[PDB]
């Protein structure tokens, strides 16, 4: 899953009020370009949407949970056939549940403390959530005492500073309403200019 | 033989005789149907005399032959942006962005399109990109 990250280097967190809305957006971001796409189980039934775009993984998508609570929740997305798990928050059981079935998890990690508990639970990978607050410079200083650290940061990330966080030296970054806000034309659109904005950060 | 045809309207080009060029691509196209070259350099010719969706019917020509080339989709976006089908132009020049993003026409171009489409949200997002691009 990291070489996908460290490939792509963007996720769609796929936030929607419907299954049928929830597909659309996912079918639009995934032609604009982006392949790492990340369905949020703040949509109603999000394993069903999961399960349900189980034929883009034919066409090389990647498919996920993302704002997965509870251990409740770990199941209905492994059972549906997620292929990566995302939580706002580091929960010592969902890690060490994704741990045994063989998902990969990214827990969510604001402070250097929960950082070095989610290390002491194998994640080299983390999710900067919300990069809104804590900004580029907090995986700046992180570089120093751990540098086998990937971030990868969430909530917060524009076009404006994509650049700014892959300066810092981010893993990948994850775009939620600043990409999948919108109708299929304009998710598609803005798909397209996120890939095309970040292949001239990462040059 | 295909290739002779393809520089003798290169030639009549250089030379200004567009429509005896366009001939001459016509022959090297009856030659080889497969010349992705001369598919191109046809829909230039066609786009400067102002046969417009013949020009379009061209470049869809080599781009079936030529799937990643980033001019080819461009030059499309021109076309059709000249045909009026904006929606057109917008997929044509996002494809060439795809291909290509670091090709700053494109991205100035794909916001021209799409503020006279009337996505002002989208058209900004193009036209920063195009000033990044293009440091003038």
């Amino acid at each position: 899953m990291e070489e996908l990250f460290k490939k792509h280097k963007i996720v769609a967190v796929l936030r929607a009020n419907s299954v049928e809305e929830a597909k659309e957006k996912a079918l639009a971001v995934f032609r604009g370009g982006v392949h790492l796409i990340e369905i949020t189980f703040t949509v109603p039934d999000a394993d069903t949407v999961i399960k349900e775009l189980s034929f883009l993984k034919e066409k090389g998508a990647i498919i996920g949970a993302g704002t997965v609570t509870s251990l409740e929740q770990c199941q209905k997305a492994v059972e549906s056939g997620a292929e990566f798990i995302v939580s706002p928050h580091l929960d010592p059981e969902i890690s060490k549940f994704c741990k045994i079935n063989g998902v990969f998890y990214m827990p969510g990690v604001m402070t250097p403390t929960e950082l070095v508990k989610a290390m002491k639970l194998g994640h080299t990978i983390l999710k900067l959530f919300p990069g809104e607050v804590v900004g580029p410079q907090f995986v700046k200083a992180m570089k120093g005492p751990f540098p086998n650290v990937k971030f990868v940061p969430t909530g917060g990330v524009n076009d404006q500073n994509v650049c700014e966080w892959f300066k810092a030296g981010v893993l990948a970054v994850g775009v939620g309403s600043a990409l999948v806000k919108g109708t299929p034309e304009q998710v598609e659109m803005l798909a397209v200019l996120f890939v095309a904005k970040i292949a001239g950060c990462t040059e | 033989m295909a290739l002779a045809y393809v520089m003798l309207g290169l030639l009549l080009s250089l030379l200004n005789r567009l429509s005896l060029a366009a001939e001459a691509y016509k022959k090297a196209i009856e030659l080889d149907p497969n010349d992705a070259l001369a598919w191109l350099l046809l829909g230039s010719v066609l786009e400067k005399l102002k046969r417009l969706d013949e020009a379009a019917e061209a470049y869809k020509k080599a781009i079936e032959l030529k799937p990643n080339d980033a001019s080819a989709w461009k030059e499309l976006g021109k076309v059709l942006e000249k045909l009026g089908r904006l929606d057109e132009a917008a997929k044509a020049y996002a494809e060439a962005i795809k291909l290509d993003p670091s090709d700053a026409e494109a991205a100035k171009e794909l916001g021209k399109v799409l503020e006279k489409l009337g996505q002002l949200e989208l058209a900004e997002r193009a036209y920063q990109l195009a000033i990044e691009l293009d440091p003038n």
